[PDB]
DNA sequence: GACCTTCCCCTGATGGGAAGGTTTATAAT
DNA sequence: AAACCTTCCCATCAGGGGAAGGTC
């Protein structure tokens, strides 16, 4: 076989099933893990999870300060490692460590004095988390090494705890194939549900984790559907609306005989009924332009559709002959009014102004204007200078 | 711009196109359809839906374009931006191309010559692959499993990295050092032979190189960032009634996206391998279906068992866009209908409908309307002309007087499937065409359709009445003759005006001129077939050019005397002074324009076909049931063979004759009885009618209705009259091809059930071969134009004496076509002496025209030296001397005139006329005609008696007659009994050629595809491969072992061959290169070989015009040289001369080398290479030309890596870009436009 | 049937085969070495490009015919610059040169 | 002349609502 | 599929004011 698919349905062989009691120790190494982390804290998940992301922040802040001064004094000063560890280790608090250090002597000795001013501030900010935290600089250190250690433990007990069931996930996934999504979608939009049942599960409830990993594993598959499946993406919830919509209307084929009539469904629903034409309206799914087309020839739905955006030439023909017969027809007007007409309409000029706009470059307002317009209308309106432009007007 | 470039697109440089990023897999919201932020249809990425407007609508007019709108981040610009405007999308994970993977030439297989399937296994997360070892117990690359680097990391956790994916192989192709690589693999092909060593190794080496050339870094071939195309170029727009309809583009991308997103949003989310593996192989899969769907798995669309068309598959194939799109498009200003007869017509003219003309020339009509005042503005016009007013119509003929029309019937094989006339405006829906067209259209009034074309610019006015007209193209270009020929009534009519019958009315009588045989038929007097004598006043223009008028009386007929009048002044009256049917209508159409030129033919052909519709119209020639006439002997006839076959039953029942013996015994003495049948009543048709002359019976040529119509050649041949009146032979199955049981009964008689039904077997075959050969010869022929198409006549003379000796083909007793015919038309390559040596019958090089052919004729001559297509010494094309003369006009060729197409269509055309099967039927030799025995190239002795024996395994007989000509040629074997020798003189016939009996494709179509192609035959003969006594081997090992000994200098040659194939070659006799020591068919590489150019392409024109000529088809040998030519346009290397096995093109390695042999330095050796049609068109300079026609997806892909560049240079790739092709008037502008640039 | 100008497709500018009597004749690459054949270089240039592509080029000629001059401003046909979207939309490379 | 009540336009104030997200425990591979 | 809850966006309603109308 070659297809990926078969990649993974033999991959997941290799990780052996558990029950009963691989659930409930697994799940006790997880609970184990995590329990280790909440020992550390002394020193619902959503706001635990900032506790533990604050602790992460504080553990930062230190390493920063640490990598500063060593930087400082290693890359810029040309110190040891050993010579920086060994002094550096048990105090982390206090400058003493530093004129130590300076009077080893040694050639490194003398570029200590000019970081000596650039680490004192630096050692100021790494100071002040103990008169914040309650805690000296190691202590810092030492819970957040356990409580990592407490998260690798949560890591490899999930990881094996959602290997072991990624059957179910199949199993599952198997009952929704062909609903416009791939199957690979299906299972793994269901294994995403398995970790989130995972995460959310306690073993002590008794129950087995089949159930809660299948309604997870089931809403996740489902809505995913919802999500992914049309090419036009609908609101979750109209999905919903219409599968209640088809199943009503498939239960009554054998009460109505043949099918219902629409105004039941409103009944049968709890929905008025003008809205259900519009649900029914709404559910048409796009055509491929691909499409054979009739008497099953090459010829595809892609081919048979025209351009409207489009003008035809017949009619661009049209519009410069009408540029033209106007430009030669306001010319035969004066020049004010020739003006007045190119500004009012955008008749070869950037853009259209209005009245005020029109009469504050020409020196006399509003009124004035609305006069011309008028007048030259009405010496245009005329025949014998309106021919040439009646010719365009057909209704 | 001026040429186009094709590379590696790196992912800044694909970001480069891209104007944003899209992140959802939404394309319009499905309330109000607007395009959703960062969808495939985003207006904010790409640009708005309206043109000149926002998308929130706060932005409206032409006042202000240039901004971006702080509300949605859309720019207002024209829509038809949304056509231009690319994306892209941030791949999670590194992502490969699968044409740099799945095509034959793997380009990352054999760019870290890895194997495909190992990087196939890679890519599915099966295994891992080490990178950068550098001190490592394992190498720089390398593949190991689970377990295997499980515990391998605790062996060096630094310097040890094994990535797993498509992460891996970028990485690997990432840190690769591609000069470090190759500067080693040159070394490994100079030291070690065993070419073994040698057969990827210079392939290699030249992939390496090539990509260091083009510039662009291995690393691209995996996709960082993934393109998006256009949304316009992929609409969702709606499809109404109601429903939309999208491309299958988008469901791909959708499913890309959708993969990408979950990789992202599982990598935040920290889950475990195998969920990120399996999805790292999704997003793979939807990428590979995206970019080439069906290589792997073919994903399809929902709602469908139809896979969702790809990126690739809309660019490759018949379909799709190259060959659809770009080389073919629906064109406005056009028209169809059906096509119908007026004879009325000029040649140069046709009716067209008016109903049609108002449409197709609409816009003239607008313009024309509005200038003569008639109509204020284009709307009134258009409003007039859409009311049927009575003043348009005048204006319709003001506008189509003098403005040609091309009309184009439905298949076009050759170039005469399109000509242009001049309209003439008709009622009616039908399109009126002339019959003198329709042999050139292969066009028939049962129903046929024709399209119309109307010319638009000035220049497409003049080329039509210049280069397309109708009376412009008159004789063929793949033959002489003319195309333009009276076809059924005409000649008909002609014929029974020249037909004479003793004892018509008047007969003997004496008559002023021609006008009075005219007043005398028409008043009643006198018949027609009279055998009056009149006076005739003939032109012959003699002595100087200076027309000389003869006048006298001559042995005529009173139709032949007004017939007469219709012939131009310059013609002798000796051309009308026969029985006058169609086989020399054609002669003396010919005739008249290689005398009086093309004006006068015109007007002649438009009067014979006047004249002969007429007449034949007055004569009535009907046809009755009577008109068959049975012969009253058919019936003895039928019993007697019928009885005959009563013994043969016979003999079989007993065993005295097998079954096979029987059967064709019976068989034979059929076919003889129906030969008999259609005797008798032949020898009882044409002398049929018989009257008194002057009072006393005679018997004459008939005037028998059907048989007039098979004498003049207007319809139905013999073989029609002998199933008309008499046993219609025996018919034949689709094999098996012939029963026992034949047809006793004639058409006329009636068929009884049984014979009907046995007849239906062979009507079978008949009807099935021309459908599908249809499918296949358009395939041949499109092969063809494809080999040929930018071969264009560039030079006025190339300067070479090469050409090829011109030969009549004299096949055993007599000719098959005489030498006028394959010289006229072409140039000497040197002087014709006469048969006396050391005089000038022909300069060195001149044209020769009908002239110096007659002139040849006279004088014994058939031997003239001509220079040829092949060999000339033009580059890039051909030179019009060494090409000859050819086309409607009968000139010298013109420069800039692109041969390949039109040859192309000359073998193409005749394509359609051959058969998919021959299925063939069927020893001392017997000299025919009267000469002197003239053997050739024969050693032989004499023995105990007396007379000559032939020692020599070849041996020619010619025949030196009383002229001097050669007519005979024969061939003779080892040991034959010559009773004269060379140079005796022979009686009519004596037998000089005797010996023992032992001593001991399809073909048709096929056979010409398989020709051209170059295809080695099922069971080749091999050839010897320098001169000496053949030697023999160890013993039967395999085969067999066979030594080759030449005589004198370098002898190691060698060669094995097995025992099973028979041997024919002469053991201690000396044989020359190029023998037979085994009977069989030839293969083309073999005689190009151990021949030569000249061999060979003379072998292909040979062996290709026996198909045609078995089939009525005649074409010069010019083209089919022209193809020969462009097949071995191929050579390789032999020394490597000054400068760099390799195969390039013969006129490259000649503008290399012959030029530095100029300068004293050393000379570059090649050796031809013979390649077939669509071999030769695999490989061409131009990219976009070889991707046109097929294998799109490999010539791009391969042009990408190496960086290739196109400047078009050429037909194709011109009219893909719809430019002028360099030919013909787009030759002349080209020539001015491309002197002044690169200069 | 007959057709001056009609409507046209709308991924590829070309005269619609429909519908059905106003589509525009079929000018396949037989058609295409025909007028390869004769040396006509004009026609078929004008053939597919002013008549089938060519957006700008089909209102500039209409509107050069109605005014009396018979000239074209050959322009490049969209299927062209469709097939070089295309091609670009994969890991390839095509562009155009100076002018 | 003021006073009491009346008749229409901007800030936003919001109940209304569509689109979106998180749970659901028998067991269910 | 249901079940109760939060963010964002409507296109409309209580509230204010700037004056406006009508009268013992
Ligand atoms: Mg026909
Ligand atoms: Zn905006
Ligand atoms: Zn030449």
């Amino acid at each position: 076989t070659t297809d990926p698919v078969r990649m993974y349905m033999r991959e997941m062989g290799t990780v052996e099933l558990l029950t009963r009691e691989g659930e409930i120790d697994i799940a006790k190494r997880i609970e184990d893990g995590i329990n280790q982390v909440q020992c550390s804290v002394a020193e619902v998940p959503k706001q635990f999870d900032y506790l533990v992301n604050s602790m992460r922040v504080m553990m930062d802040r230190v390493r920063t300060q640490e990598r500063l001064i060593m930087k400082l004094c290693v890359e810029q000063c040309k110190m040891p490692k050993k010579n920086f560890i060994t002094l550096f280790t048990g105090n982390e608090t206090s400058d003493t460590w530093f004129n130590a250090a300076i009077a080893m002597n040694k050639p490194w000795s003398e570029k200590l004095h000019d970081v000596s001013e650039e680490v004192h501030r630096a050692l100021q900010k790494l100071q002040q988390i103990e008169e914040e935290t309650g805690l000296t600089i190691e202590q810092v250190k030492d819970i957040n090494r356990r409580m990592s250690i407490g998260e690798a433990k949560a890591r490899r007990a999930k990881k094996e705890m959602v290997e072991a069931n990624l059957r179910l996930v199949i199993s599952i996934a198997k009952k929704y194939t062909n609903r416009g999504l791939q199957f690979l979608d299906l299972i793994q939009e269901g294994n995403i549900g398995l970790m989130k049942a995972v995460d959310k599960f306690e073993y002590r409830r008794g129950y087995k984790f089949s159930t809660y990993a299948t309604w997870w594993i089931r809403q996740a598959i489902t809505r995913s559907i919802a999500d992914q499946a049309r090419t036009i993406r609908i609101p979750v919830h109209m999905i919903e609306t219409i599968n209640k919509l088809n199943r009503i209307s498939r239960q009554m084929l054998q009460e109505m005989g043949r099918e219902p009539t629409p105004e039941e469904l409103a009944e049968r629903m709890l929905m008025p009924e003008d809205k259900i034409r519009k649900v029914l309206k709404i559910a048409k799914e796009p055509i491929s332009m691909e499409t054979p087309i009739g008497d099953d020839e090459d010829s595809h739905l892609g081919d048979f559709i025209e351009d409207t955006t489009l003008e035809l030439p017949l009619d661009s023909a049209t519009t410069e002959s009408l540029r033209a017969a106007t430009h030669d027809v306001l010319a035969g007007l004066t020049a004010r009014e020739a003006k007045v007409l190119r500004m009012r309409f955008g008749i070869d000029m950037n853009t259209d102004y209005t009245l005020e706009e029109v009469g504050k470059q020409f020196d006399v307002t509003r009124e004035r204007i609305r006069q011309i317009e008028a007048k030259a209308l009405r010496k245009l309106r005329h025949p014998s200078r309106s021919e040439v432009l009646r010719s365009f007007l057909d209704d | 711009f001026d040429a186009i470039k094709i590379a590696l697109a790196s992912p800044d440089m694909i970001r480069s196109w891209s104007f944003g990023e899209v992140k959802k897999p939404e394309t319009i919201n499905y309330r109000t359809f607007k395009p959703e932020r960062d969808g495939l249809f985003c207006a904010r990425i790409f640009g708005p839906v309206k043109d000149y407007e926002c998308l929130c609508g706060k932005y409206k007019r032409l006042k202000h374009r240039g901004v971006i709108c702080e509300k949605c981040g859309v720019e207002v610009t024209q829509t038809k931006v949304r056509r231009e405007r690319m994306g892209h999308i941030e791949l999670a994970s590194p992502t490969a191309h699968i044409w740099f993977l799945k095509s034959l030439p793997s380009r990352i297989g054999l760019l870290l010559d890895m194997p495909l399937r190992d990087i196939e296994r890679v890519l599915y997360f099966e295994s891992y692959v080490v990178i950068e070892g550098g001190m490592t117990n394992l190498e720089r690359q390398q593949i190991l499993t689970e377990e295997q680097y499980l515990d391998a990391l605790e062996e060096f956790g630094d310097e040890f990295d094994a990535k797993m994916g498509a992460e891996a192989i970028q990485a690997l192709l990432k840190s690769m050092d591609l000069e470090q690589e190759c500067e080693q693999l040159r070394e490994e092909l100079n030291e070690t032979n065993s070419e073994t060593k040698r057969k990827k190794l210079t392939k290699r080496i030249k992939l390496l190189e090539a990509f260091v050339q083009s510039g662009n870094k291995p690393e691209w071939m995996i996709l960082t960032v993934l393109p998006v195309l256009p949304p316009d170029l992929r609409p969702l727009v709606p499809l109404d009634g109601g429903r939309f309809a999208t491309s299958d583009l988008n469901d791909l991308y959708r499913r890309v996206i959708n993969r990408n997103n979950r990789l992202k949003r599982l990598l935040d989310l920290a889950a475990p391998d195998i969920i990120v593996r399996n999805e790292k192989r999704m997003l793979q899969e939807a990428v590979d279906a995206l970019l080439d769907n069906g290589r792997r798995g073919r994903a399809i669309t929902g709602s469908n068992k139809r896979p969702l068309k790809s990126l690739a598959d809309m660019i490759k194939g018949k379909q799709g866009r190259f060959r659809q799109n770009l080389l073919g498009k629906r064109v406005d200003y056009s028209g169809r209908s059906v096509i119908t007869v007026g004879p009325y017509l000029r040649l140069h003219q046709c009716g067209l409908p008016k109903k049609m003309a108002l449409e197709l020339f609409k816009p003239f009509i607008y313009g024309k309307l509005e200038l003569r005042g008639l109509a204020t503005t284009i709307k009134a016009a258009k409003k007039m002309v859409e009311r049927e007013e009575a003043v348009v119509w005048d204006i319709l003929d003001e506008v189509i007087r003098e403005h040609p029309v091309l009309l184009n019937r439905a298949p076009t094989l050759h170039r005469l499937g399109i000509q242009a006339f001049e309209p003439v405006l008709i009622e009616g829906k039908a399109i009126q065409l002339h019959p003198l067209v329709c042999a050139a259209y292969n066009a028939d009034f049962d129903g046929d359709q024709m399209a119309v074309h109307v010319p638009l610019t000035l220049e497409a006015q003049l080329e039509a009445r210049a280069l397309m007209m109708s009376t412009n193209n008159i004789l063929s270009p793949a033959n002489g003759e003319p195309i333009i020929v009276p076809s059924q009534d005409v000649v008909l009519g002609l014929y029974y005006m020249t037909r004479d019958c003793v004892n018509a009315k008047g007969e003997g009588m004496v008559l002023t001129g021609p006008k009075e045989a005219e007043r005398l038929y028409r008043s009643g007097l006198a018949s027609l077939h009279a055998r009056v004598k009149v006076r005739i006043t003939e032109y012959e223009k003699d002595a100087n050019g200076e027309l000389v008028a003869k006048t006298s009386l001559k042995d005529t007929t009173v139709g032949r005397a007004i017939l007469w009048m219709i012939v131009p002044k310059g013609l002798p009256y000796s051309i009308v002074n026969q029985a006058l049917g169609k086989k020399a209508i054609s002669k003396m159409l010919n005739t008249c324009y290689r005398i009086l030129g093309l004006k006068p033919t015109v007007i002649f052909a438009d009067q014979i076909m006047y004249t002969g519709f007429a007449y034949a119209a007055r004569s009535g020639a009907s046809v009755g049931i009577d008109d068959m006439v049975i012969p009253e002997k058919k019936h003895e006839i039928i019993s007697e063979a019928e009885a005959e076959v009563a013994e043969i039953q016979e003999q079989f029942q007993s065993g005295l004759v097998t079954a096979g013996e029987r059967y064709n015994k019976v068989i034979d003495i059929w076919a003889a009885a129906n030969d008999r049948v259609s005797k008798a009543m032949m020898d009882n048709l044409q002398t049929e009618t018989v009257i008194n002359r002057d009072g006393q019976e005679e018997k004459q040529v008939s005037f028998n209705s059907i048989y007039m119509m098979a004498d003049s050649g207007a319809r139905g041949s013999a073989a029609q009259i002998r199933q008309l009146a008499g046993m219609r032979g025996l018919m034949a199955k689709p094999d098996g091809s012939i029963i026992e049981t034949p047809i006793t009964a004639n058409f006329r008689e009636g068929l009884n059930v049984l014979q009907y039904f046995i007849s239906t077997h062979g009507a079978r075959k008949g009807l099935a071969d021309t459908a599908l050969k249809t499918a296949n010869s358009g395939y041949l022929t499109r092969r063809l134009v494809d080999v040929a198409q930018d071969l264009v006549v560039t030079e006025d003379d190339c300067g070479t004496h090469e050409g090829i000796m011109m030969t009549p083909v004299i096949e055993g007793g007599d000719v098959k076509e005489p030498l006028r015919d394959r010289v006229l038309g072409r140039v000497t390559a040197e002087d014709v002496l006469k048969p006396g040596t050391a005089d000038i019958l022909v300069p060195r090089n001149t044209l020769l025209h009908e002239q110096w052919c007659d002139l040849l004729e006279e004088n014994s001559v058939d031997a003239v030296k001509v220079r040829s297509v092949v060999s000339c010494d033009t580059d890039f094309g051909v030179c019009a001397h060494c090409y000859g003369r050819d086309l409607a006009r009968g000139h010298i060729i013109n420069k800039g005139e692109a041969i390949g197409v039109i040859a192309a269509q000359s073998i193409g055309e005749p394509g359609t006329q051959l058969t998919m099967r021959t299925f063939h039927i069927g020893s001392s030799i017997q000299v025919k005609n009267k000469g002197s025995i003239k053997l050739s190239n024969v050693k032989s002795v004499v023995n105990s008696s007396g007379k000559l024996v032939i020692t020599s395994r070849n041996t020619e007989l010619k025949l030196i007659d009383e002229f001097g000509r050669t007519k005979e040629s024969y061939k003779v074997p080892y040991g034959a009994v010559l009773a004269k020798g060379d140079g005796e003189q022979v009686a009519g016939g004596e037998t000089v050629a005797n010996w023992d009996p032992h001593t001991m494709i399809t073909g048709g179509l096929p056979r010409v595809a398989d020709l051209f192609e170059a295809r080695r035959p099922k069971e080749p003969a091999i050839l010897a491969e320098i001169s000496g006594i053949v030697s023999f081997g160890k013993e039967t090992k395999g085969k067999r072992r066979l030594v080759i000994t030449p005589v004198d200098g370098s002898d190691p040659y060698e060669e094995m061959i097995p025992k099973w194939r028979q041997l024919n070659v002469f053991e201690g006799e000396r044989v020359e290169r190029g023998d037979v020591i085994s009977d069989g068919p030839e293969a083309p590489h073999d005689i190009l070989r151990l021949r030569g150019v000249h061999a060979v392409t003379r072998y292909i024109v040979n062996e290709v015009q026996d198909v045609y000529r078995l089939q009525g088809v005649k074409i010069n040998d010019k083209h089919i040289e022209v193809i020969v030519r462009q097949m071995l346009r191929k050579a390789t290397i032999v020394n490597a001369g000054s400068s760099d096995g390799e195969q390039v093109e013969y006129s490259r390695v000649k503008i290399a080398n012959r030029e530095l042999e100029a300068n004293g330095k050393v000379g570059a050796t090649y050796s031809r290479d013979l390649l077939g049609i669509t071999k030769a068109s695999l490989a061409t300079e131009s990219f976009i030309s070889a991707a046109s026609f097929q294998e799109t997806t490999r010539v791009l892909t391969e042009a990408a890596v190496a960086g290739k560049r196109d400047e078009l240079r050429g037909l194709k790739e011109n009219v893909i870009v719809g430019r002028l092709i360099p030919a013909g008037t787009g030759y002349a502008y080209h020539q001015d436009r491309m002197r002044r640039r690169a200069a | 049937h007959a057709r001056s100008t009609g409507s046209y497709s709308l991924v590829t500018q070309q005269p619609l085969g429909g519908k059905a009597q106003f589509g525009g004749q079929r000018f396949g690459e037989m058609e295409v070495w025909a007028l390869e054949a004769y040396g006509a270089a004009y026609t078929l240039q004008e053939m597919l490009t002013v008549k089938s592509d060519d957006v700008n080029g089909r209102t500039k000629m209409y509107k050069n015919i109605v005014d009396g001059n018979h000239q074209m401003e050959p322009g490049m046909p969209e299927s062209f610059n469709v097939l070089l979207k295309e091609i670009r939309s994969l890991g390839i490379n095509i562009e155009l040169e100076d002018e």
